[PDB]
């Protein structure tokens, strides 16, 4: 009962003990990046309602988009062609995914079921391959590990690991108090982070099944999360118009990105290929570019006429795709 | 020829202003994604017709009024091309009025009835009818039998007044005016009823504001178009006072009619919220 | 109940390195891979697939 | 210059575009309504997750989501373009009433529903009459403002009803109307209605108060209202 306060204070001062210096005092010598200009190379049209999710492919050529009509569309990033248009059963979906092998797609929404769609079939048509029906709340985001496993985060304060062929979940993470809104994997495919609605973040283990580290420091809802290329840091965005960078091994925060002219919230966060640029999608109808090592604005990608809800960077760093609520996609380079 | 030169000067000023404003409106529509609605297609058609009047009709009208000698059909060609664009603008105004009537008096079926395909078809038929109406004189409704005085280029020496009164005025102008008047009276009554419902001294103020805003549209059209067509009827129905009339009284009348091309963007386009938002965004960004 | 105080125990045993070492590692990684970031430094239009 | 594979892909793209164009017309000619309420309110029988009905050759689409929990501040952002929100409340249960009022306060003041109107359905009035005629009713205990309440003269009483039933009905109506007119300025309104368990006129009511909202919006967009 009363031991929790003592343990929390012990953690609090143990974290403070290791703090030597801030990132500002160490980064005040490197040359600034400067100013970055980006233009729209391709504009993609064909949707009717708001666009909620987007995910690039492993070959940096194909991408998939999901809207409120209950329809997934697979495009071609070069020729602006359409390859597949899969209609869904439940019109309310808020996530999508692309298999690392380019053979499967994933979807989910308020219908509380995770749907797996097969692309490379022997008949030329697309049919539902498997449906996962274990959660008791609306799905938030799902990600792939291989062609046989998937990780889902839903609104019942839980996260789940599934097996496609067997059909039933194998591990459940139950360490949160509010509904989880975002999660991100790691390059080594052994750990993954999660951000919930209780103004906190957690790091989990795939095979151990238990939480390892928890992080706090935000004042309100945490919307989107990402992962650093090296695997020792992650970025978080909140409705406080605030981004925060969290290191893995020191168990602390390193830098905070914010400004006095930004009142709205944050919907999406992504990194660059080298870990030098941090792209953020705000609610003031335009995005922002931050330098992850100096906390200085580099440019504004203001080309949308509504809220921005999508963001993604290719595996080679070629271009960045942005969706929005006006049924349009844009590719910046 | 001081009055004649002044007429040409004001015609040139009006043409320049009309082309500037309507090209601005068309460019604003073309480069905005959120402005591609079926309602705005009619506004684009009106702006295009006004551009056509400004760039082509005014020089042709000045050339006709100059008064030099040439052939018959060449001089009729200018008059026909002058007529067609004005008729197209007249029809576009009626199309916009009908669109607003459908938007207000039948709200639940507005989307199922007005779409892009039907708007495009309506515009195509409306522009074809203008060409059909303006090309009637070439079918034989001419004055080559008298051949005027090889013929001096005046409007009255090619196109007869019977065509201007019986066919054009009573057939292609007045019924549109009646339809717009009826539509706007109905819209005003519908607005007044909902104002009464929502209110339950300010209510009368809002009613007066709505009445003024609705009446100005019809007033501008009537003041721009009636004087030109009144003189033709006066000349045809009674020739006594028509034969001895001031020479300038016609010219100003013609000018007034072309003024309708420069007022239309302000009344219809600039007042709308979407156009103001697009203009503000473009000005701020650039 | 007792599960929260039970869970906090393993969170207590984690050892922590200094912030300077992590910052230096971040600096080294960012400076090492700066030659293969098309977004940070533009590439010639000949090899650009978006044009 | 263009290989066969590119043209083969272009043909498939054209077919997909044609199918999407076909679907757009069907999508754009439907009015969407969001149904909300609590348990033991009778939302199941008004007109389990989706419903489609048409009246006077006008289509409608009703969504009823109930797999979530009491908190709804997250997924309410999706329905920022629906035509109207139907709210169904009960009148027989007196103690589980104030909570319902609070629920209404949650919807009327949400930041994502500023320009969305609400149609209110007070249900289970046959039970209300039987409970108010009997002596078990203790309205003054739960609500002590009802004792001094007076019957409104602007009401339209149904002939054959005792005055006590009219007072009981109109007190509950005015309780919600107070919250309705407490906030909001010319952006959304509330339409009260009295609905029984086996009423058959709900579709016409929804049709009328759905026509009114669209008329008001169209009048507002031209700056006349
Ligand atoms: N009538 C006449 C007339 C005319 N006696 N002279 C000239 S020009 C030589 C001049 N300065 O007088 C012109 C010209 N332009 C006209 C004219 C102008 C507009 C018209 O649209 C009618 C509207 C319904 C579609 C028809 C005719």
């Amino acid at each position: 009962r009363q031991e929790a306060e003592q343990l929390k204070n012990q953690i609090r001062d143990a974290r403070k003990a290791c703090a030597d210096a801030t990132l500002s005092q160490i980064t005040n010598n490197i040359d600034p990046v400067g100013r970055i200009q980006m233009r729209t190379r391709r504009t993609l049209r064909g949707h009717l309602a708001k666009i909620y999710a987007m995910h690039w492919g492993t070959d940096s050529r194909l991408l998939v988009s999901a809207s409120q009509d209950g329809k997934l569309i697979i495009w071609d990033s070069y020729t602006t062609n359409k390859v597949h248009a899969i209609p869904l059963r439940s019109s309310w979906v808020m996530t999508c995914a692309y298999a690392p092998s380019g053979n499967y797609v994933a979807c989910g929404g308020l219908d509380n079921i995770c749907s797996i769609y097969n692309l490379k079939t022997r008949e030329g048509n697309v049919r539902v391959s498997r449906e996962l029906a274990g959660h008791t709340g609306y799905l938030s985001c799902c990600r792939f590990l291989d062609d046989n496993q998937i990780v889902t985060s839903s609104g019942d304060t839980t996260c789940a690991l599934w097996d496609i062929e067997t059909g039933q979940q194998t591990t459940t993470f139950t360490g949160h108090t509010g509904d989880v809104m975002s999660l991100s994997l790691a390059p080594d495919t052994r750990l993954f982070v999660s951000g919930a609605c209780d103004a906190s973040a957690k790091l989990w283990d795939v095979r151990e099944g238990m939480c390892r580290q928890t992080f706090t420091g935000h004042e309100s809802d945490i919307n989107a999360i990402c992962f650093f290329p090296n695997g020792n840091a992650f970025a978080t965005g909140s409705d406080d118009a605030t981004c925060r960078l969290f290191d893995l091994r020191a168990d602390q925060e390193l830098m905070t990105y914010s400004h006095d002219n930004i009142i709205c919230g944050i919907t999406s966060v992504s990194f660059s290929k080298s870990g030098r640029l941090l792209l953020a999608g705000y609610d003031d109808f335009n995005c922002n570019v931050w330098d992850a090592l100096k906390a200085d604005r580099a440019g504004v990608l203001a080309g949308h006429d509504n809220r921005v809800s999508c963001l993604g960077v290719t595996d080679d760093g070629m271009a960045v795709a942005t969706g929005s609520w006006d049924s349009f996609l844009k590719i910046w380079n | 020829e001081t009055q004649d030169a002044l007429y040409v000067a004001l015609e040139l000023v009006i043409a320049a202003l009309s082309v500037a404003g309507n090209v601005l409106v068309c460019a604003a529509v073309g480069t905005a994604n959120t402005l591609q609605t079926p309602t705005n297609y009619f506004l684009v058609s009106l702006a295009a017709a006004d551009v056509a009047v400004g760039l082509f009709a005014i020089p042709f009208a000045i050339t006709i009024s100059l008064g030099f000698c040439t052939d018959f059909y060449g001089c009729l060609f200018l008059a026909c091309f002058v007529l067609v664009l004005t008729q197209s603008s007249i029809f576009s105004l009626l199309a916009v009025a009908v669109d607003r009537y459908l938007a207000i008096c039948v709200p639940l079926r507005y989307k199922s009835l007005v779409t892009g395909t039907r708007a495009r078809g309506v515009i195509a038929v409306l522009w074809v009818l203008a060409f059909g109406i303006g090309l009637t004189p070439f079918l034989g409704w001419n004055s080559k039998d008298s051949a005027t005085n090889l013929v001096k280029c005046l409007f009255e020496n090619v196109v007869p007044m019977s065509y201007m009164v019986y066919f054009n005025f009573f057939g292609c102008v007045l019924p549109p005016l009646l339809i717009m008047l009826v539509i706007y009276i109905k819209i005003f009554l519908v607005a007044c009823r909902q104002l009464q419902r929502t209110e339950l001294r300010t209510t009368l103020q809002r009613e007066i504001h709505a009445a003024k805003s609705l009446a100005m549209i019809v007033g501008i059209f009537a003041l721009c178009w009636l004087p030109v067509h009144a003189v033709n009827c006066v000349t045809l129905f009674q020739p006594a006072q028509g034969k001895n009339k001031p020479k300038w009284a016609m010219n100003m009348a013609i000018l007034l009619s072309h003024a309708n091309s420069v007022v239309n963007p302000i009344v219809y386009a600039y007042r709308n919220r979407d156009f103001r938002y697009t203009f503000h965004k473009i000005i701020s960004r650039y | 109940a007792r599960k929260l105080v039970e869970q906090l125990k393993m969170e207590a045993n984690i050892d922590r390195i200094k912030v300077s070492k992590a910052a230096a590692d971040l600096m080294a990684y960012c400076e090492a891979h700066a030659k293969e970031d098309p977004l940070l430094t533009p590439v010639p239009a000949s090899e650009n697939p978006f044009r | 210059t263009v290989s066969a594979e590119d043209k083969a892909a272009a043909e498939r793209s054209k077919m997909i575009e044609k199918q999407l164009q076909k679907d757009k017309q069907v999508y754009r000619a439907t009015h969407r309504l969001l149904l909300l309420g609590a348990d033991n309110s009778g939302k199941s029988t008004i007109v389990i997750f989706e419903t489609k009905f048409q009246v006077d050759k006008v289509n409608f689409h009703m969504f009823d989501v109930g797999g979530q929990r009491d908190e709804r501040r997250k997924w309410i952002q999706c329905f920022n373009d629906v035509t109207a929100i139907i709210f169904v409340v009960d009148s027989s249960d007196y103690n589980r009433l104030q909570e319902a009022l609070n629920d209404f306060k949650s919807i009327w003041n949400n930041r994502w529903l500023r320009t969305i109107s609400v149609i209110l359905f007070l249900n289970k009035q046959d039970l209300l009459a039987e409970k108010v005629l009997a002596g078990k009713s203790k309205i003054e205990d739960y609500f002590p403002e009802f004792a001094r309440y007076t019957t409104p003269e602007d009401a339209t009483p149904e002939p054959g009803e005792d005055p006590r039933v009219t007072r009981a009905k109109y007190f509950i109506r005015d309780e919600f109307l107070r919250i309705s007119t407490a906030s909001g300025d010319g952006r959304h309104y509330c339409y009260p209605h009295f609905t029984c368990a086996v009423d058959t006129e709900n579709a016409r009511r929804i049709f009328n108060d759905c026509r009114d909202i669209i008329q008001r919006m169209h009048l507002r967009q031209y700056e006349l209202l």
